[PDB]
């Protein structure tokens, strides 16, 4: 069970500290039970075409709550993740997710010279899709995109993905509404599939922000 | 054999990062944004990590052909954040005492100069997931933080009757690299020197 | 004074140097060395991590087909699924991994590389693939029975959906222009078994990291790369 | 003699440097250092006045 | 008397080793690849041995004539075996950062590195009685090993209006000589630099 | 008596450890009673215009016995050599052989700018034979040849030359089937000489590869 | 800095010199010693063979 | 095989153990092998 703040989550079926580090604080106000709780994304709908998907932190949970209140209101944050990926299927189901925490993950527009806007980068709770995930959609490789911190549901043997990420960033704090540090990208590698039906195990993202600072409010 | 993998002996190689010939009779002198996104070999080198901590070690090296090879004498002022830039040979901007100038001849050893490490931040972003400007006019992948500066050349001589191209390579090579956080090797090619994009 | 003279390589600017330089900006003090996480002081941490090999190195596999191979009713009992070179200079099923992207930056490769397949079909799926390590020198195996007689594991996949295959000492640029340095072939040698609700095709990931004893010199420029849009904004 | 040699950035005038140099008067005794009133050290001070 | 006889002492000498004139208006630089087979002088003298492990010490040496002396700015990238030799004056190759390039002049004192040891195996093969190829076509005595690499020297300048050849002495003196499995002198004249061909 | 593994020498009429140095395992699989045994050859029809007879190592053995069968299924191979040359004269023959093992013997074809090819060096179990023996086939002199390891049959003394080959490389371990690293030199200096009859004293070589290694089976 | 001055034979290649000089690729390690049999550290060890 | 090259010189006999047999425990005795000898010089 994950009951951070509130929201609590009754996870039924292995962490992974990105690179090694668990969140603590700047040695600013800390919100420690109003936002340190688990902010559940709305589950995507995994086909077997399916893509990827792709949530940049914290542009996902700019707009949800007590941490979406206290970005649009203060002008700093510092904050690591912890996404808690479930992806519940049953025996039946194959498949394989790269669930993909991305630092940084500046991505590229396919074949064309002007960068991607403000509406291509900046999705929200909504998140985005892999236009081409074989290259991340930023021009390099997705069979070397474990060198990020990641872990594997394969559906054979587990369901669930929890990865605990620090606090990622050259500054100190910085901007949410401007910068996002991590991108947890959901890839899957092996497809879906199962034969009586054109089958869909959705996926449910549950990102908790661990240690949430933040400063200048208005 | 686990020591020539070391980041600072992975990293701190003198590769090309300018060449721009200029004329003399930009007008007349090259300005060159101190970025490492300039060549494909030492950028992919680069871009194998997210956030690089280094000391750049610019070797000016300057050539000169005739349309007697003249002796000139060079100046090479590092223009960093937020000084301004010259737009002409002429300028005050060259006679600014505040801007780190090296003034060097085309006959002796080629000028070195030690660029610090001017990031506002603890390393430099060399992908920035984010935005510089607060509208949403502003580029994408563009860290405000990431700006070494500017590195322009002049030279310091009068106008000479002879009309010939003056060939400026500049090198440079990092130093004391902390490096975070790698990435996987980009394997498409590039299509900008701004953004990643992809074809 | 000191009475010195000067040595022949006076004055040349050697690139590969390491010497204290002036510089421009002294007395100005630089940001100070935050905890960022996730420091890389060595490049074989960036190879030592596993990254997924294109084992499905067949024409007409565009983009993340080639990083599985579909097995089922289609394979035989035991007919073939697939080899992978041990070709990291060369264009194969290890070109694009991290240590086929980062010892492409080195000339001379040695150490024990790490092979890992993590099977990717339905938890009912039961079946069993044979993982044959071969070394360089001869013919692969094209038979399954040929394939029986050097470094193996029949693995089947009930529990154990992961098989590290560690691949010895290679010792890489060493023989040869590297042409050919082993193989590791997977047949059939049972069948695929799902039941009548699962998929018929399943589906293997294949990863390689290298190991510890990895090693790596002689740094040269990466072939990957080569050939820009407002390159020359620099200068404006 | 010792053997040297010339490194890149030799002969270069690099203006922010930090070299001692030869004095054009030695032996010539500059005027004593006398407490002035008010020395800035710092120009730090300087700016913490309102 | 019994010191000067030292291997070290007998070996470490810089004999010429390449000599080639190439004019500028392989075209107009050159690349040698950089064997002790070059000169019959030297080369009697290291298939004295078996096997040597030693670090040459490469001096660069160039002159130039017309047809007043112009002051050029010459490069003399060393190609090690694996990365790709220059096969223009201006290509891409010269701008590659991981080669060991070194920017010398004319006027300059001539240019000097230490290439280290740089076979696979311990020691140079000087006779290698095998074949490199896995196949009928491999050539006899040449080791994979022993390539020390290419030493390729341009000029830095672009053209110039007056034409004038540059001729390059290359000076080899091989350093830290271990020296193993000695064998008789050489009597009959060579026929070629690759074998062992007598007539 | 020389036996080694099964094969055995009743010898019947003295060491020359080459470079002073005894063959020792590399500080790989080790065949020590497998291949560790005399591979006896052809004896050589010795007659009075002999000019020498050359067996490349370990090409003449790539093609006998345990050791020829881990040759063409191992990859690579270390092993040092000990040559037992037996030259059985009586007390009417005259002659001297110089059995020199000349590592690295990279020899020359004559009155030709082309390279030795596959088929004039890599002859086997067959040998070779001098075609200039004063030169050694590589330029070089015959009378200087006393540098290499060696030993005298001088018939008036002795008929037998032991002589013990270490691991001569650069490499620790090397190709069998591309490079050969010693050269079995026989050369009769002084030729066979008897009036009654143009005779023949034929030279015996047993070369048992001692301390053998292998890697990379298939 | 410290004064110094050229003497004569200053920028001179002199062929049998011995000064260690600036390695091309520095960061770079050969490939170990290994015991290779019969090394000669002196000529004299040849000339004295018969 | 088993064997033993056997120059006559000094020593002009050779003993030659052949192993254990165990004889009539194959099979009518057909063959329990040989020892030949060649010429070798």
């Amino acid at each position: 069970q994950l009951k951070l703040g509130n929201s609590a989550i009754v996870t039924q079926e292995n962490y992974c500290c990105a690179y090694g580090e668990w969140p603590n604080y700047l040695p600013p106000t800390q919100p420690e039970t109003a936002t340190d709780r688990f902010y559940t994304l709305k589950s995507v709908k995994w086909e077997t075409g399916s893509t990827g998907w792709w949530w940049k932190l914290p542009d996902a949970l700019n707009n949800i709550g007590m941490f979406g209140q206290n970005v649009q209101h203060h002008y700093l944050y510092r904050s690591g993740f912890l996404i808690h990926v479930q992806c519940n299927a049953t025996k039946f189901h194959q498949g394989a997710l790269l669930v993909v925490a991305i630092p940084e993950h500046q991505r590229g527009a396919h074949n064309t010279n002007t960068s991607p806007g403000f509406d291509d980068i900046m999705k929200g709770e909504e998140g985005g899709t892999f236009n081409h995930p074989y290259v991340l959609d930023d021009g390099t490789s997705l069979a070397c995109a474990t060198i990020f911190p990641h872990q594997w549901i394969n559906l054979r043997t587990n369901n669930s993905a929890t990865i605990v990420l620090p606090w990622m960033n050259a500054a100190p704090m910085d901007f949410p509404l401007r910068h996002n540090q991590w991108t947890l990208a959901i890839i899957p590698v092996v497809p879906l599939g199962t034969r009586t039906t054109s089958s869909m195990v959705p996926i449910t993202v549950s990102i908790a922000p661990m240690c949430c600072e933040f400063n200048g409010l208005r | 054999g686990v020591s020539e993998t070391l980041v600072e002996n992975f990293l701190s190689r003198a590769a090309l990062v300018s060449k721009r010939s200029f004329e003399y009779k930009d007008k007349n002198f090259f300005k060159w944004t101190i970025n490492t996104r300039s060549f494909v070999q030492l950028r992919r080198k680069l871009e194998l990590f997210t956030y690089l901590r280094f000391d750049a070690e610019i070797t000016i090296l300057t050539t000169v052909a005739v349309n007697g090879l003249p002796d000139l004498t060079l100046q090479a002022m590092f223009v960093p954040t937020g000084a301004l830039t010259p737009e002409k040979q002429d300028s005050f901007h060259w006679q600014s005492g505040s801007n780190a100038s090296v003034f060097f001849k085309i006959s002796d050893p080629p000028a070195r100069i030690t660029i610090p490490f001017m990031c506002i931040n603890s390393a430099y972003s060399v992908f920035y997931d984010g935005f510089a400007g607060f509208e949403k006019n502003g580029l994408y992948g563009i860290n405000p933080a990431d700006t070494i500066g500017n590195l322009c050349v002049r030279i310091v001589n009068e106008h000479q009757p002879v009309g010939f191209t003056v060939t400026v390579r500049v090198y440079m090579k990092p130093k004391h690299i902390k490096a975070w956080a790698p990435r996987p090797p980009r394997t498409l090619p590039y299509m900008s020197i701004a953004n990643a994009n992809y074809k | 004074g000191v009475p010195t003279y000067l040595l022949p390589g006076s004055g040349q600017f050697l690139t590969t140097d390491d010497h204290s330089s002036a510089p421009a900006l002294p007395c100005f003090n630089p940001t100070p060395e935050m905890h960022i996480p996730g420091q890389v002081r060595n490049m074989l941490e960036v190879v030592q991590v596993e990254s997924m090999m294109e084992i499905n190195n067949t024409e007409s596999a565009v983009g993340m087909e080639r990083l599985k191979v579909d097995i089922s009713a289609l394979t035989d009992v035991d007919q073939l699924l697939f080899n992978i070179p041990l070709d990291i200079q060369l264009d194969g099923p290890l070109r694009n991994t991290l240590v086929g992207n980062i010892s492409r930056y080195y000339t001379h490769w040695s150490g024990s590389l790490e092979m890992t397949f993590m099977f990717c079909g339905s938890f009912m799926a039961a079946g069993k693939l044979i993982l044959c390590y071969t070394p360089p020198g001869g013919s692969c195996p094209t038979t399954r029975e040929t394939a029986m007689l050097g470094t193996h594991i029949v693995w089947d996949f009930g529990l154990q959906s992961s098989v590290t295959l560690i691949i010895p000492w290679i010792s890489g640029s060493h023989y040869r222009t590297n042409a050919n340095v082993g193989y590791v072939t997977c047949f059939m040698q049972t069948n695929l078994i799902v039941p009548s609700e699962s998929s018929d095709t399943c589906s293997l990931i294949g990863f390689i990291a290298a190991k510890d004893d990895f090693s790596l010199r002689l740094m040269r420029d990466s072939p990957d790369i080569g050939q820009l849009h407002a390159a020359e904004a620099a200068y404006q």
